[PDB]
């Protein structure tokens, strides 16, 4: 239902 | 925290929300 | 937020959302009280009833957002926690007493036009404006009913109810960390923060220095804008020396 976020912020 | 609790886009600039006025009516 | 309305832009800048990793889902509300201190509901961290135990590295914090569920580039700011700190005494066991928690940010946010602190009460802001029938402003991306789910954050005004009543509607044992408020079942309007809206601000508005003070934390209710029943809010000014010690030896 979530847009992905940038990869930046789950690293 | 000096300037907490004053929104950039109401009361910075004096513009007032939709529906803040129903809030200070009722402070009685 | 039941029987509410879309909020305007920027109209609650303090707002924080508390987001899951993985998945990617929504945890609850918060809300900004300084450019590293972020302030929820414990019941948002840990609740062992429903084998709720959230780390730091579980989580987001997402500030400045409008949609619940777009990534609003150039808008909203994503912070990483560096620290979660739960009252000593919270008591998930029984009632939900002392349902507050901060949580402290690797790095501070940069304020913008969507991005901005709330206050918090002192004892005379507090004194004032705690009162039966003043009403204050809780807003979420939680439940638009009880048993679906907003496109942006919702607001809805609801005013502080006298503490027989909130006692009388309900078989919890209320404590003095704790208030009710929304409309009761004569006075014909209605709404209430739900399931989803937890650990979001309870604000109202200073008519002495017209800036907005966050009294209460959305912590615990029967459903979701029963008759006859009412939303129940942590009471910051009661908890603040808590919150001041954290800040104090952590900040
Ligand atoms: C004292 C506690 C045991 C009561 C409990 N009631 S509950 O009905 O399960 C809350 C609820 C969950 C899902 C959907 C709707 C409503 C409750 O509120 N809890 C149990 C543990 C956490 C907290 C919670 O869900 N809080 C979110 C919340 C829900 C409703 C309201 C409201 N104002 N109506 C406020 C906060
Ligand atoms: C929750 O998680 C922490 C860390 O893993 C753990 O030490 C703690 O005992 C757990 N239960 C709590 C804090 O009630
Ligand atoms: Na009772
Ligand atoms: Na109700």
């Amino acid at each position: 239902d979530f847009e992905e976020i940038p990869e930046e912020y789950l690293q | 925290e000096a300037d907490c609790g004053l929104r950039p886009l109401f009361e910075k600039k004096s513009l007032e929300d939709k529906t803040e006025r129903e809030l200070l009516e009722s402070y009685i | 937020i039941v029987e509410g309305s879309d909020a305007e832009i920027g109209m609650s800048p303090w707002q924080v959302m508390l987001f899951r990793k993985s998945p990617q889902e929504l945890l609850c509300g918060a809300s900004l009280i300084s450019d590293r201190w972020v302030l929820t509901a414990a019941h948002c961290l840990l609740y062992p009833p429903w084998d709720k135990n959230f780390t730091e590295n579980d989580l987001l914090v997402r500030i400045g957002k409008h949609s619940r569920t777009r990534y609003e580039r150039n808008i909203e700011k994503i912070s990483m926690l560096e620290k979660i700190y739960i009252h000593p005494r919270y008591n998930w066991r029984e009632n939900l007493d002392r349902d507050i928690a901060l949580m402290k940010l690797k790095k501070p946010v940069a304020f913008s036009d969507y991005i901005h602190p709330v206050c918090l009460p002192d004892r005379e802001t507090a004194a004032s404006l705690l009162q039966a029938g003043y009403k204050g402003r809780v807003t979420g991306w939680g439940n638009l009913k009880e048993t679906g789910q907003p496109s942006v954050l919702q607001v809805v005004n609801l005013p502080i109810v006298e503490r027989p009543v909130c006692k009388d509607s309900t078989r919890i044992r209320i404590t003095d960390n704790m208030f009710c408020a929304g409309y009761k079942p004569d006075e014909g309007k209605r709404g209430d923060a739900c399931e989803g809206d937890s650990g979001g601000p309870f604000v109202m508005k200073s008519p002495f220095n017209n800036r907005w003070y966050q009294m209460g934390i959305v912590s615990w209710g029967e459903g979701c804008d029963r008759d006859g029943k009412y939303g129940f809010y942590t009471h910051v000014f009661r908890l603040k020396k808590w919150i001041q010690k954290v800040i104090d030896q952590f900040g």
